[PDB]
């Protein structure tokens, strides 16, 4: 068993403990580390590949489920509405929270014994694993119940099954809409987001939609802007008191924080108005999840950035210099030469010192030492691995929002009118939300506006 | 594999006509680069005592972790122009893309 050996034998693979280290003083000690299922279990042919268990698109799978029973567990049968079922024990000031999963082993339970609330149920299962991520659940299943509302008032010989699919549509063009127009750029920088993501044409069936291997670590940079605490704001956007700066190691799976301390508008307003953690070469990530990691319910606080490393390595991922390689970008050789590449010899340094070479330096790890590109958070590599990813989500998606047949001309300059803060506006008694882009705003009150000021989404082209 | 048809299925199996399984859930990543193991084909570098890669010993992730990454907390840099939001926002995402199973 993984969670209380340190014998290294499958499927375990153990992070040893290095001398003189910050936290764990025991050497005989390890982080426990499961490798990741294999797609063909004990083969000896086959190059050992992973699973991904949900689907690739860009079609709000998080919120749907990406297999059939879990799908129809998610919805409430027991009308013809067309809507997701809700929680039946509580409430967020009259509005819905995600109903709860029946785990025989249940990880929310352990961070408040007295409070006994257990995980979340939703698409994805980590809908609980922070309540930032719980609340933007949240916010989506209320956003599917709202619109199958709005489409049965216009369609009332529309059923339920026509009623879910519907807004669930709907649901997913949002998605892609926020994510390419709105998150992308910001992450990209303006010259990497030309030149893997150029203007849309059409479906194109020969363009690989799969999540490729390294996509699952590469992706991960975002650990590089977690913030130690969870930020919870009042209707003023002035601090929720008490508590209202809660670190990273009392939140992870504490689903209970939802329930009992003021549901999810105090924690969408704090994701609004509390800038992000800015990657520097200096301050890569932080101890909350370096040290801290699920620190409540395990039998040791977890490593991050380590895990990320042991599963690029678990994965089989080549190192830093092949995906240079890969992307058409310069292959260091050297301390000197990498230097050069991340205009930074002091970082260039201590890499050589743990790795020996640029060829061996762990995706994750080499990908967020890059300096980030101008106006984004990514450097070259990164920019690279995850513009590639998304141009194939973009161009192999025969629903993709833009294509001809999912949506109508009409039905596309509707959708193109959405915003992540109007969806707040919507679902939650925020009455004041970021002035777009949602991403860049984080300043209160100079980047907010009224919600009265921003459009809704209109559906009269959905109307038969 | 349907001829028409007007929405997703919840598995993503019949996005692609030609290669119905492409995008769909509980599927192998597609590989951009062949795989780098300690055996060829299945252990992890790190797995065995003394067994460098490319020449080199196999750096601990925990030490890596220590030397590069940690750093003291009172000495975090907000971000100017990116809001709790862009991360949150990013984390959802990443779970409507991959979820990679354990044992
Ligand atoms: C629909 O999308 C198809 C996929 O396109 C890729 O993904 C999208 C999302 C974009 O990022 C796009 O930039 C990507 O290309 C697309 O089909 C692709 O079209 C290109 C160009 O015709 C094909 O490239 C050619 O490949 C042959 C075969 O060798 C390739 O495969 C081997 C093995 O993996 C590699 O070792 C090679 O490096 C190649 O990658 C080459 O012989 C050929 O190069 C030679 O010829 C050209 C001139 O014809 C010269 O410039 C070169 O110097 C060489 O002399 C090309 O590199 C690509 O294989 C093909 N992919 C698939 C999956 O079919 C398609 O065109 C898009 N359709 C529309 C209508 O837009
Ligand atoms: C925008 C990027 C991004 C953000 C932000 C992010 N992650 Fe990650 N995380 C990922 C991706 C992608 C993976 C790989 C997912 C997979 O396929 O299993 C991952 C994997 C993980 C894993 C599995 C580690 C392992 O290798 O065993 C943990 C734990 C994790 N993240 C926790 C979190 C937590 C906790 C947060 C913050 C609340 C977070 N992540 C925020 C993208 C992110
Ligand atoms: N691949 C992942 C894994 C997790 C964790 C793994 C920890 N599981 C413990 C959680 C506590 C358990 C007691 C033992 C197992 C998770 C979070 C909720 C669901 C499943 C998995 C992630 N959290 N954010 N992003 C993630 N991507
Ligand atoms: C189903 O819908 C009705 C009407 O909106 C609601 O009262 C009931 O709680 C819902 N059930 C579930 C499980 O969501
Ligand atoms: C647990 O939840 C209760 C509310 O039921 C709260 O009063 C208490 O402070 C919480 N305990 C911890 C350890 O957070
Ligand atoms: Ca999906
Ligand atoms: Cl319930
Ligand atoms: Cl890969």
């Amino acid at each position: 068993n993984c969670e209380t050996s340190c014998v290294q034998q499958p499927p375990c693979f153990p992070l040893k403990i290095p001398p003189n280290d910050p936290r764990i003083k025991n050497q005989a000690d390890c982080i426990p580390f499961f490798r990741s299922c294999p797609a063909c279990p004990g083969s000896n042919i086959t190059i050992r590949n992973q699973i991904n268990a949900l689907t690739s698109f860009v079609d709000a799978s998080m919120v749907y489920g990406s297999e059939e029973p879990l799908a129809r567990n998610l919805r409430n049968m027991s009308n013809q509405l067309g809507l997701l079922a809700v929680n039946q024990r509580f409430q967020d000031n009259g509005r819905a929270l995600l109903p709860f999963d029946n785990l025989h082993d249940d990880p929310c339970l352990l961070t408040n014994r007295s409070a006994r609330i257990p995980c979340f149920l939703a698409g994805d299962t980590r809908s609980s694993e922070m309540p930032e991520l719980t609340s933007m659940h949240t916010l989506l299943l209320r956003e599917h119940n709202r619109l199958a509302t709005e489409l049965k008032s216009l369609n009332p010989r529309w059923d339920g099954e026509r009623l879910y699919q519907e807004a669930r549509k709907i649901v997913g063009a949002m998605v892609q809409i926020i994510t390419y127009r709105d998150y992308l750029p910001l992450v990209l920088g303006p010259t990497a987001m030309r030149k893997y993501l150029p203007t849309y044409r059409s479906y194109n069936d020969s363009v690989d939609p799969r999540i490729a291997n390294v996509f699952t670590n590469a992706f991960r940079y975002g650990h590089t802007l977690i913030q130690p605490f969870m930020f919870r704001l009042d209707n003023r956007y002035q601090p929720m008191e008490p508590n209202p700066r809660v670190p990273l190691s009392r939140v992870f799976f504490a689903s209970w924080r939802v329930v009992l301390e003021g549901g999810i508008d105090p924690i969408l307003r704090g994701l609004m108005a509390t800038p992000a953690k800015l990657n520097r070469q200096n301050q890569i990530a932080v101890d909350e999840i370096r040290e801290r990691l699920f620190e409540q319910v395990m039998r040791i606080g977890l490593d991050l950035p380590a895990l990320n490393m042991q599963r690029s390595r678990d994965h089989g991922l080549p190192g830093y210099n092949a995906w240079r390689r890969f992307c058409g970008l310069p292959q260091p050789e050297t301390v000197g030469q990498l230097g050069t590449v991340l205009r930074n010899l002091k970082l260039a340094r201590k890499l050589m010192e743990q790795y020996g070479t640029p060829n061996n330096i762990d995706i994750w790890m080499g990908g967020v030492s890059e300096p980030l590109k101008r106006k984004g958070r990514v450097g070259p590599l990164l920019a690279c691995i995850i513009g590639t990813q998304f141009r194939k989500l973009r161009d192999g998606d025969r629903f993709w929002w833009e294509n001809e047949g999912v949506f109508s001309m009409q039905q596309r300059q509707a959708l193109a009118q959405i915003s992540l803060p109007r969806i707040i506006c919507d679902n939650t008694g925020i009455t004041t939300v970021s002035k777009n882009n949602i991403f860049m705003s984080n300043s209160y009150p100079r980047d907010f506006v009224n919600c009265s000021t921003l459009p809704a989404l209109n559906l009269a082209s959905w109307r038969e | 594999c349907p001829e028409q048809d007007k929405y997703r299925t919840i598995t993503g199996m019949c996005n692609n006509r030609r290669s119905p399984t492409l995008g769909a859930s509980n599927r192998a990543f597609v590989r951009w680069l062949p795989a780098e193991y300690e055996d060829g084909f299945s252990l992890p570098y790190g797995w065995t005592p003394g067994v460098k890669r490319n020449g080199f010993p196999v750096a601990l992730a925990r030490a890596v972790s220590n030397e590069i990454v940690r750093f003291p907390t009172d000495q975090l840099t907000p971000d100017q122009e990116r809001s709790l939001m862009f991360m949150q926002w990013g984390q959802l995402l990443d779970h409507d893309l991959d979820f990679t199973p354990e044992p």
